[PDB]
RNA sequence: CCCGCAGAAGAAGCACCGGCUAACUCCGUGCCAGCAGCCGCGGUAAUACGGAGGGUGCAAGCGUUAAUCGGAAUUACUGGGCGUAAAGCGCACGCAGGCGGUUUGUUAAGUCAGAUGUGAAAUCCCCGGGCUCAACCUGGGAACUGCAUCUGAUACUGGCAA
RNA sequence: UAGCUAGUAGGUGGGGUAACGGCUCACCUAGGCGACGAUCCCUAGCUGGUCUGAGAGGAUGACCAGCCACACUGGAACUGA
C-alpha cells in the first residue's frame, strides 16, 4: 500500500521538491533535478491539457504517499462536504494522522512520520492509534508514547522543524512532546503553490 | 415531436445485438476445437493468420483466432474461447485464451505475459 | 359521506344492470399531457329507471355478480 | 385557426422588438389585459391602451433602452396542446432570478417572484426575460 | 400471537438488538408491526445502551402482548422509577 | 497579463497544378482573466507563423463580458453554426467542467467554476465562436435594472 | 485487546509507452513472424511486431473477456429533424380523437394552498455516536417526488346557462 | 395476433362457502369485452430496492426485507382455527 522506492525520482518527474527527502541536509544537492526523470529526461514533452491534470493529481499524491483508491475516496468525501471541494480535499489530506505528525515536526520526512505512527509511537488523547489515515478532529492533542520516546530518531527530527514555515493551525512545545491540533488548516496556511483547481477537473471526466 | 402523436406511439428504443452471439451474459466457453488451419487476411493486410474453427459445447460452430506466435492445436485438445473480433479476417468473432485447458502459453514471451498465458520467468 | 363517482351510460339492455363509463382526466407519466382516459364499470340499479346514454351517480357496494361491484345512487341530467 | 390567443401576444411582441416598431395592436381580452398589466409594472412595457367598445384593440407600446430590444426572449410555456401547471415550490426562475415568469395563480396573474411570497403557484403562462 | 422481542442486528461479533413488536409466527428479523426501541449488549458508557418506549409497551400489553424473557429483564433493567 | 493559449492546429491543402501544397491553420484565444475574451484564427505556410498571425488577430478582436465575481450571470444558450453550447451558473463549481476548445476560452475569461456542455458539432473553430456569442449577449443585474424595472433591488428578489 | 523476545529479518507484482491516452530509445525479423478497441502498423534504418534498457499507470492486486448505463441531444418529455444529408402520405373529403374567438353568471371537475390518514422496516441523504481509523453498525431527522379524504382559492383549462 | 366469449353478461329461484359472488345447478333475457388493444404468441416471479445517469430517464430484481407460487410430475381429498 506504500511506495517503497526511489523517493526523489518522483520530484524529478514533477519538477519540484516534494519534501520526501528533507532530512538533516536542507539543500538536496544530489538530485540532478529537472534534467533526468529517466533515460530521455533532457527532452521536454508537449504535456497536453490532460497531462497537466494528471501531473497535478499525482504531485499531491506523491507528497502525502496516498494511493489512487484512497485518494479517490478523499475526493468523494470532499465533494459531498459543504463548501469548496478543493478546500475540503486539501483539509482532508492535511487532517491525516501521518501528515499532522510531520507538521508537528516529530518526523523529518512524511515517510519517517508514516513509519513512526505505524509503530504505535503516536499516543493521541491517551489512546494509541497506529493508523496513518486517522482523521484528527479539531482541539485534539497528540503525543509520543514512552516506549518509543527520546530514541535518537525524533530528537534528530524536532531540531529540523525551526527552519520550517511554523504552521499556524497547530502548536508544538517539543519539550513535553505534546502536539495540539487547534483548527482545520486554511488555504493561506498551507504551501499556497499547489493548484487544487486542476484536481477536481480530472475526476469529472 | 408533436407530443400528441407520442402518446399514441412512444419513442422506440434502438435495440442492439452483441458481436459475440454465443450464450449472452457469459465471458468464456470451451469447444472441441476441430480443424486447425490458416486463413489469409483481407487486402489491406498480408499474412498467414493462425485461425481455428470451434464446435462449442452449446452446439454452435464458430471460428476463433489463435493469438501469439505458434500453437499446439490439432483437430482436438479442447481450448478456452473468449470474445473479441480481429478486424482482419471476415467471420472471426472470438479469440483463444492461451494458457488454458489444452493450449499452453507462447514460448519466449517476457512482456505482456498475463496475456497469452505465459508464467513468470523462474529467475 | 360516501365517495360517489360520476359517469355516462353506455349500454342499457342488460336486465336490471347497466354499463357506465367513467372519464378520468389524468396526466401522462412521461410527456405530461392530460389524456382523458375511460373507466368502464358495470353498475347495479333497479329494473329500468335510466335509459341509454345519460349521466348517473355511482357508489361502491357489495359485489353482486362476477362483475358489477358498484351500484347506482341517482340519475341526474337524464337522457333526451 | 387562431387556437392560442396568448401566443398571439408573444409572437407580435417578439416581432415588434425585432422590427423596431414603437407600438403594436391586437384584439384585446380580459386575460390579454392582465398579462399586459404585469408587463407594465415590471419594466417591459411602459403603457398599454385598451380602447374599443365591441372590438377592443390592446395597443401595447414597446420601449427601447438602447438600440437593442428590452424584451430579449419571450416564449410560450402553457400551450393549449400541452398544459403546464406548477406548485409553489416548483416555480421556475427564468435567467437566474433576474427574469420573471408570468404565472396564472389562484389570486390572479402575477410573476413567479410575487407568487412565492403569496405561498401558492399556478399555471405558468410564459417565460419573458 | 403478538410478542415483544429482540431483533438480532449489527455486524459479526457486534450484536445490536432492537426491541420490536412482532407476531410469534414470524421470523426473528422478519415481518413486524412496529419497533419500540433498541438495546446494545456490547455498549459503552457514552450516553445510552438501552432505550425503550415504555408508554407504547404498556399500550400493547393491554391488547395481550406477551413479554419475552430478556426484554422483561430489560423492562426491569431500565428501572421505571430510577 | 494577457494569458495566451493555443487551442488547435490543423493542416490544410490547396491542390494546385504542381500538386498538393500544404498550409497550417491555428486557433488561439487571449484574455486578461477578468472578463475579456477574444479569438484569432490565423493561417500561414508554417506552424509558428500561423500561430503568430493568430496572436495578433485575437488581440484586436477582444470583447468585454461582465462576470459575477468569477462566474457568469445566468444560464444561457450559445448556438452558432451547428454548435449548441450551453452553460449553467454553477455557484462555486470548483474547477472548470468544460470540453474541447471549451476550457481554453473559459480559463482566459478568469473563471474556476461553471459546468459546460456542447451539443451538435464539436468543431473547434465554430465552438470558440459559440462561446463568445454566448458570453457577449449575457446581461448582469446592474444593467438589467437599467433596461427594465429602473431598480436594482426588485429585479433580483 | 495489552505486555515481553529477536531482527529489517517473513512479505510486489500486473498492464501500457504512434494518436485517442500517461510514458522513449536500442537490438532482431522484414506485408514474414505477428499487433490491433478505432484510425491502421510490418515492403532490410519499426517509439505500433518479439526482446533488452528506461519510463508511465495501478497496487495485493493488475490486465483480458462477458453484461448494464453514460458519453449517445445517434428515440431528443427535459432534449432532434423532414427542399438538396433519412424523413411531407399524389391530392382532397371526413368519423373517432386532439385543439379551439370574445363577454357575464355559476360549478370546483382539472389546477393551487392548508390539514389528516397512508406512502412497512431495511436502502439514499444530513446531523451525531460506537468499533485503534476506515469499511461496518447504529440514534434522530429529512426523504419516500405517490394515493385517498376534508376545508378553501376562482386567476387559467373544462362542464352548464345566457 | 382484429375480432374474442356460450356459465359466457345479467336477472329469478334453489344449493354451497367462516363470507358476497355463475361459487355451483333449473329457467329466462342475448347479452359481455375490444382500436384508451379484447383474444392469441413469445418472455418474465412482483416490490422496497441495485447500478448508471447532472437531472429526466434507462437497465435490473443476486444479497437484506414484504408478498406470491412451488416441494419428482399430474390429480384429489382428510385432519386441523
Amino acid at each position: 500500500a506504500r511506495y517503497l522506492g526511489p523517493k526523489l525520482k518522483l520530484s524529478r518527474r514533477e519538477g519540484t521538491d516534494l519534501f520526501l527527502k528533507s532530512g538533516v541536509r536542507a539543500i538536496d544537492t544530489k538530485c540532478k533535478i529537472e534534467q533526468a526523470p529517466g533515460q530521455h529526461g533532457a527532452r521536454k514533452p508537449r504535456l497536453s491539457d490532460y497531462g497537466v491534470q494528471l501531473r497535478e493529481k499525482q504531485k499531491v499524491r506523491r507528497i502525502y504517499g496516498v494511493l489512487e483508491r484512497q485518494f479517490r475516496n478523499y475526493y468523494k468525501e470532499a465533494a459531498r462536504l459543504k463548501g469548496n471541494t478543493g478546500e475540503n480535499l486539501l483539509a482532508l489530506l492535511e487532517g491525516r494522522l501521518d501528515n499532522v505528525v510531520y507538521r508537528m515536526g516529530f518526523g523529518a520526512t512524511r515517510a519517517e512520520a508514516r513509519q513512526l505512527v505505524s509503530h504505535k509511537a503516536i499516543m493521541v488523547n491517551g489512546r494509541v492509534v497506529n493508523i496513518a489515515s486517522y482523521q484528527v478532529s479539531p482541539n485534539d492533542v497528540v503525543s509520543i508514547r514512552e516506549k518509543a520516546k527520546k530514541q535518537s530518531r525524533v530528537k534528530a527530527a524536532l531540531e529540523l522543524a525551526e527552519q520550517r514555515e511554523k504552521p499556524t493551525w497547530l502548536e508544538v512545545d517539543a519539550g513535553k512532546m505534546e502536539g495540539t491540533f487547534k483548527r482545520k488548516p486554511e488555504r493561506s496556511d498551507l504551501s499556497a503553490d499547489i493548484n487544487e483547481h486542476l484536481i477536481v477537473e480530472l475526476y469529472s471526466k | 415531436a408533436t407530443v400528441n402523436q407520442l402518446v399514441r406511439k412512444p419513442r422506440a428504443r434502438k435495440v442492439a445485438k452483441s458481436n459475440v452471439p454465443a450464450l449472452e451474459a457469459c465471458p468464456q466457453k470451451r469447444g472441441v476445437c476441430t480443424r486447425v488451419y490458416t486463413t489469409t487476411p483481407k487486402k489491406p493486410n498480408s499474412a498467414l493468420r493462425k485461425v481455428c474453427r470451434v464446435r462449442l459445447t452449446n452446439g454452435f460452430e464458430v471460428t476463433s483466432y489463435i493469438g501469439g506466435e505458434g500453437h499446439n492445436l490439432q483437430e482436438h485438445s479442447v481450448i478456452l474461447i473468449r470474445g473479441g473480433r480481429v478486424k482482419d479476417l471476415p467471420g472471426v468473432r472470438y479469440h483463444t485464451v492461451r494458457g488454458a485447458l489444452d493450449c499452453s502459453g507462447v514460448k519466449d514471451r517476457k512482456q505482456a505475459r498475463s496475456k497469452y498465458g505465459v508464467k513468470r520467468p523462474k529467475a | 359521506k360516501i365517495r360517489t363517482l360520476q359517469g355516462r351510460v353506455v349500454s342499457d339492455k342488460m336486465e336490471k344492470s347497466i354499463v357506465v363509463a367513467i372519464e378520468r382526466f389524468v396526466k401522462h407519466p412521461i410527456y405530461g399531457k392530460f389524456i382523458k382516459r375511460t373507466t368502464k364499470l358495470h353498475v347495479h340499479d333497479e329494473n329500468n329507471e335510466c335509459g341509454i346514454g345519460d349521466v348517473v351517480e355511482i357508489r361502491e357496494c357489495r359485489p353482486l355478480s362476477k362483475t358489477k361491484s358498484w351500484t347506482l345512487v341517482r340519475v341526474v341530467e337524464k337522457a333526451v | 385557426s387562431m387556437q392560442d390567443p396568448i401566443a398571439d401576444m408573444l409572437t407580435r411582441i417578439r416581432n415588434g422588438q425585432a422590427a423596431n416598431k414603437a407600438a403594436v395592436t391586437m384584439p384585446s381580452s380580459k386575460l390579454k389585459v392582465a398579462i399586459a398589466n404585469v408587463l407594465k409594472e415590471e419594466g417591459f412595457i411602459e403603457d398599454f391602451k385598451v380602447e374599443g367598445d365591441t372590438k377592443p384593440e390592446l395597443e401595447l407600446t414597446l420601449k427601447y433602452f438602447q438600440g437593442k430590444a428590452v424584451v430579449e426572449s419571450i416564449q410560450r410555456v402553457s400551450r393549449p396542446g400541452l398544459r403546464i401547471y406548477k406548485r409553489k415550490d416548483e416555480l421556475p426562475k427564468v435567467m437566474a432570478g433576474l427574469g420573471i415568469a408570468v404565472v396564472s395563480t389562484s389570486k390572479g396573474v402575477m410573476t413567479d417572484r410575487a407568487a412565492r411570497q403569496a405561498g401558492l403557484g399556478g399555471e405558468i403562462i410564459c417565460y419573458v426575460a | 400471537m403478538v410478542t415483544i422481542r429482540l431483533a438480532r442486528h449489527g455486524a459479526k461479533k457486534r450484536p445490536f438488538y432492537q426491541v420490536v413488536v412482532a407476531d410469534s409466527r414470524n421470523a426473528r428479523n422478519g415481518r413486524f408491526i412496529e419497533r419500540v426501541g433498541f438495546f446494545n449488549p456490547i455498549a459503552s458508557e457514552k450516553e445510552e445502551g438501552t432505550r425503550l418506549d415504555l408508554d407504547r409497551i404498556a399500550h400493547w400489553v393491554g391488547q395481550g402482548a406477551t413479554i419475552s424473557d430478556r426484554v422483561a429483564a430489560l423492562i426491569k433493567e431500565v428501572n421505571k422509577a430510577a | 497579463e494577457l494569458q495566451e493559449k493555443l487551442i488547435a492546429v490543423n493542416r490544410v491543402s490547396k491542390t494546385v497544378k504542381g500538386g498538393r501544397i500544404f498550409s497550417f491553420t491555428a486557433l488561439t484565444v487571449v484574455g486578461d482573466g477578468n472578463g475579456r475574451v477574444g479569438f484569432g484564427y490565423g493561417k500561414a505556410r508554417e506552424v509558428p507563423a500561423a500561430i503568430q498571425k493568430a496572436m495578433e488577430k485575437a488581440r484586436r478582436n477582444m470583447i468585454n463580458v461582465a462576470l459575477n465575481n468569477g462566474t457568469l450571470q445566468h444560464p444561457v444558450k450559445g448556438v452558432h453554426t451547428g454548435s449548441r453550447v450551453f452553460m449553467q451558473p454553477a455557484s462555486e463549481g470548483t474547477g472548470i467542467i468544460a470540453g474541447g476548445a471549451m476550457r481554453a476560452v473559459l480559463e482566459v475569461a478568469g473563471v474556476h467554476n461553471v459546468l459546460a456542455k456542447a451539443y451538435g458539432s464539436t468543431n473547434p473553430i465554430n465552438v470558440v465562436r459559440a462561446t463568445i456569442d454566448g458570453l457577449e449577449n449575457m446581461n448582469s443585474p446592474e444593467m438589467v435594472a437599467a433596461k427594465r424595472g429602473k431598480s436594482v433591488e426588485e429585479i433580483l428578489g
